[PDB]
DNA sequence: ATCGATGTATATATCTGACACGTGCCTGGAGACTAGGGAGTAATCCCCTTGGCGGTTAAAACGCGGGGGACAGCGCGTACGTGCGTTTAAGCGGTGCTAGAGCTGTCTACGACCAATTGAGCGGCCTCGGCACCGGGATTCTGAT
DNA sequence: ATCAGAATCCCGGTGCCGAGGCCGCTCAATTGGTCGTAGACAGCTCTAGCACCGCTTAAACGCACGTACGCGCTGTCCCCCGCGTTTTAACCGCCAAGGGGATTACTCCCTAGTCTCCAGGCACGTGTCAGATATATACATCGAT
């Protein structure tokens, strides 16, 4: 008596589950009432941010001739690009080596 | 539950041939759960300061403009506004 | 005989920590000093994490409780949260 | 006889990513400081918890040393002194250094 | 695409003019 | 209308000091200090009850939140001051 | 007359309404606002006692916010609790490094 | 009055000198003033923008004191005395 | 002849508690920074808001100078240099220095 | 500026266990419909901001001299990196035990929800005194001697 | 040591306005009672942390050495700080216009809620290939000459 259940992530053109973040906003107790179009915005911005760090991680993994993203590559991707870095300034990546710096002291 | 399937989907969309280690999948899996936490925690008290009880899309837009710095704001605020209209479109 | 546990943090270990940070030459007084610092940083985290276990009924320290203590103190750790 | 071996030591260690303090003495230290707050009773520790704690202490110590080295180069000398580590904690704040 | 372009300014952090 | 904490700060000042008075700007300082400390304690209790799948802010949660927030001996008296209030409150 | 029952000064009723309306959690237990008003009363009484001593040292019967800054930053515990706050119209603590002689 | 001074140069040299004298500083170099007027500006550039966004989220046009103290509390510097 | 008048100047200013930068030029500066983000429209300011912003800016600058002067004494000199202020901002952190 | 051996890069094979994909099952997401109230919107008021003028007045600006402070150089000494030989405890692996996490089932005491009642707290109004300011005098340092 | 000259401290006097007390109003706290359900509790089970043992070996420790580097001293040079004079413009006081914050009322669309259905996403299994690793070779190179 109904149509095929097109999920709401499909009708918005995204990959992140809008139903899941809708349930997380409701049960999270952030506010008493959650709007309709608000979790779609949340899923689109999470999709854009994860696509950004995965793109930088892939570019940082290609030049090391490795075809599999390990956490060292995510540290290089995060620390190299400053706009992301300020957002993640507080976080520490587990098993992430410090970006190579010699502090400009060497023999001529 | 986790977010592991969707990180794999976005990775196959951006790079066709690359793969992600299990520990790096756990990194991205905690990262999503942190950024969503900070954005929704901002939008909660933004709704609370103005005596409103609903989180509308204006609140997520102003919370992402409060949190994401620089050009990462100006792209993502597009990506929401590009998305939500399409959601109303269908 | 058994030494104090804090003195198990060797001069090779503290030196290998400092070489990662870019330090070229280390004084001899560092080896006593940062053994105190690593103590105090470990005192602050565990005193939260034990509290996070005491409030729950569980009597052992889960990995989630340490990452919760680090996010409470502000240096949030990734990897084991989810 | 190998001169300036510190440069090869630094360039090897910054590339590497494994943990630098040994696992078992760190576990003995964490279990020793654990018993002071449990009013005498003993606790167990999950195997992932000691790894997460050692990663946290590792990252904080390497950041404290790379911040103190900035002050050493600011003071015109090269050798790291403990007054610079104390000053770097006294300048990072009350809940950033302590 | 016109995605954000990461320059490498002399300042480590963004103080003025990105 | 308008809610504040001005009368209670004034009452506890008259309780602890017999005759000293408080300027209205310092009344606003204490009126914001209480509104900040309460928000930090209730935020800690909310995420702490949420970690353990509990929907109730019970007195255990305020006890663990005040032990997690107030540093040193400020905790050790306040957790003494709280429970002495609750045990009297169940005396009714 | 809830406050009288617990022998406090801060009203537990207004913090009960603030706990429910604040939307921290779905339910509020009965002991929580009693414990909350007790700990707020103790913290306020301790900082106002130190401010009263600081105002008595300058022989003034009126607490100005400069006294609140002095009573906060002389105490070694409240300085930890209120580390990142700034008191409006509050002067810096009188310190000096290089001795003249 | 006759001529207009630079708007950015709203902080005079004795004013910055008086700030550093309140900071317990003995002696000031001459090159501080071309840079501390920089480091003040970026501070306001961080704070004021956040406050405007708060006023932007409501329909209101004027920035109140509550939106500045909210813009400072979110950044980390709680300001007591006006909020409330 | 009055030597070391900085001692009485500092002892006067640390005792005092009023705001130091003049009100009207600070209001013109904040109204200058306001107009660049409102894409042409002007905003009004409540009279308490500009006082709140001036209080916060003065407190942040006196913290920055008290952090920089410890580094100035750390380098063995007495006069504050802009490399010290840039180093104190480089070392305070990402949200503590900016 | 050449030669050696020490390190660095690269090229090969080899093996392994972690990844990716496939299957199967199910609980959470979607579809449809309702009922009610939160919020959007329009109308109105009056507070609070803006703006401009005159008139003072501290404070800023400018210039000058001198001293004291930064900085470069050098010599002395010492403390830390390096190398070598010796020794220890970290680490693998493997085996056994059980305490305790974790799940499930029950039942009740607790807390939301609602209607009626009233006084504690808020707004305004006042009045007076604590504090700011000032002027004279008393003491106590402080640079000049 | 010796000094007057500032400088500080105190002290009686005025004054004013902001704190504190009082009054009246009203809406939010309290009381009583019912409903349902989250959580306390108890029981049961199966993982995972703990303990131990034994063998390996890479890592730690100690001790001698040498030489690079902290640090104290000096000398020159310069750039702030104090001080006097001039000049600006912030500040106070005033009024006048109006923009927009804030309030109230009306209506309706949106969202919580329930029921009912099924597939996207979970766990589990299993084959395979990326990557670690060992070994050989080619090449840069830094120290001695």
């Amino acid at each position: 008596a109904r149509a095929k259940a097109k999920s709401r992530s499909s009708r918005a053109g995204l990959q992140f589950p809008v139903g899941r973040v809708h349930r997380l906003l409701r049960k999270g107790n952030y506010a008493e009432r959650v709007g309709a179009g608000a979790p779609v915005y949340m899923a689109a911005v999470l999709e854009y941010l994860t696509a950004e760090i995965l793109e930088l991680a892939g570019n940082a993994a290609r030049d090391n001739k490795k075809t599999r993203i390990i956490p060292r590559h995510l540290q290089l991707a995060i620390r190299n690009d400053e706009e992301l870095n300020k957002l993640l300034g507080k976080v520490t990546i587990a098993q992430g080596g410090v970006l190579p710096n010699i502090q400009a002291v060497l023999l001529p | 539950e986790s977010y592991s399937v969707y990180v794999y989907k976005v990775l196959k969309q951006v790079h066709p041939d690359t793969g992600i280690s299990s520990k790096a999948m756990g990194i991205m899996n905690s990262f999503v759960n942190d950024i969503f936490e900070r954005i929704a925690g901002e939008a909660s008290r933004l709704a609370h300061y103005n005596k409103r009880s609903t989180i509308t899309s204006r609140e997520i837009q102003t919370a992402v403009r409060l949190l994401l710095p620089g050009e990462l704001a100006k792209h993502a605020v597009s990506e929401g506004t590009k998305a939500v209209t399409k959601y109303t479109s269908s | 005989v058994l030494r104090d546990n804090i003195q198990g943090i060797t001069k090779p270990a503290i030196r290998r920590l400092a070489r990662r940070g870019g330090v070229k030459r280390i004084s001899g007084l560092i080896y006593e000093e940062t053994r105190g610092v690593l103590k105090v940083f470990l005192e602050n985290v565990i005193r939260d994490a034990v509290t996070y276990t005491e409030h729950a009924k569980r009597k052992t320290v889960t990995a989630m409780d340490v990452v919760y203590a680090l996010k409470r103190q502000g240096r949030t750790l990734y990897g084991f949260g989810g | 006889r190998r001169r300036q071996g510190w440069l090869k030591e630094i360039r090897k260690l910054q590339k590497s990513t494994h943990l630098l303090i040994r696992k078992l003495p760190f576990s003995r230290l964490a279990r020793e400081i654990c018993v002071k707050f449990t009013r005498g009773v003993d606790f167990n520790w999950q195997a992932q918890a000691l790894l997460a704690l050692q990663e946290a202490a590792e990252a904080f110590l390497v950041h404290l040393f790379e911040d103190a080295y900035l002050l050493t180069l600011h003071a015109g000398r090269v050798t790291l002194f403990p007054k610079d580590v104390q000053l770097a904690r006294r300048i990072r704040g009350l809940e950033e250094g302590l | 695409k016109s995605r954000r372009i990461s320059r490498r300014p002399s300042d480590w952090w963004v103080v003025k003019s990105e």
